[PDB]
């Protein structure tokens, strides 16, 4: 999808 | 009290691409502000240069700041490895805004992300502390090597970074 993880970046 | 600009200047494996300045809101979130803006002058003795943007998607976001993995795992603070988020007064109304990347509630530390469209789904999730006061141009040029996925197709690094006011 559209996000801004740090460590699991998910869909 | 004037908020303060920093600047990076970007550069495609190895080539510079140009400079693109960035208004810090130290007034709403001074925070945040000033963990920013001293990773740009490395003042602490570790910071943003020589650094990469290690994930780029278009009409999204340049994700960068990982300046221990540069992998996208890494990167601490100033105050620490991670701090609290300070407050989500401003939005991530369009173009050009700076915003910090985390893993959930208060998870702070030094990724950042520039956004090349409006993103309302992240707002209350992420902090906003600053916008690109120049060189626009430079973050649409740099989405010319990222992909759906995020990798990037060249290294994009931030070749040299510092306070200009």
């Amino acid at each position: 999808x559209l996000l801004v993880t740090v460590g699991l970046v998910l869909a | 009290m004037v908020n303060p600009t920093v600047f990076f200047d970007i550069a495609v494996d190895g080539e510079p691409l140009g400079r693109v300045s960035f208004e810090l809101f130290a007034d709403k979130v001074p925070k945040t502000a000033e963990n920013f803006r001293a990773l740009s002058t490395g003042e602490k003795g570790f910071g943003y240069k020589g650094s990469c943007f290690h994930r780029i998607i278009p009409g999204f976001m340049c994700q960068g700041g990982d300046f221990t993995r540069h992998n996208g795992t890494g990167g601490k603070s100033i105050y620490g490895e991670k701090f609290e988020d300070e407050n989500f007064i401003l939005k991530h109304t369009g173009p050009g805004i700076l915003s910090m990347a985390n893993a959930g509630p208060n998870t702070n530390g030094s990724q950042f992300f520039i956004c090349t469209a409006k993103t309302e789904w992240l707002d209350g999730k992420h902090v906003v502390f600053g916008k690109v006061k120049e060189g626009m141009n430079i973050v649409e040029a740099m989405e010319r090597f990222g992909s759906r996925n995020g990798k990037t197709s060249k290294k994009i690094t931030i070749a040299d970074c510092g306070q200009l006011e």
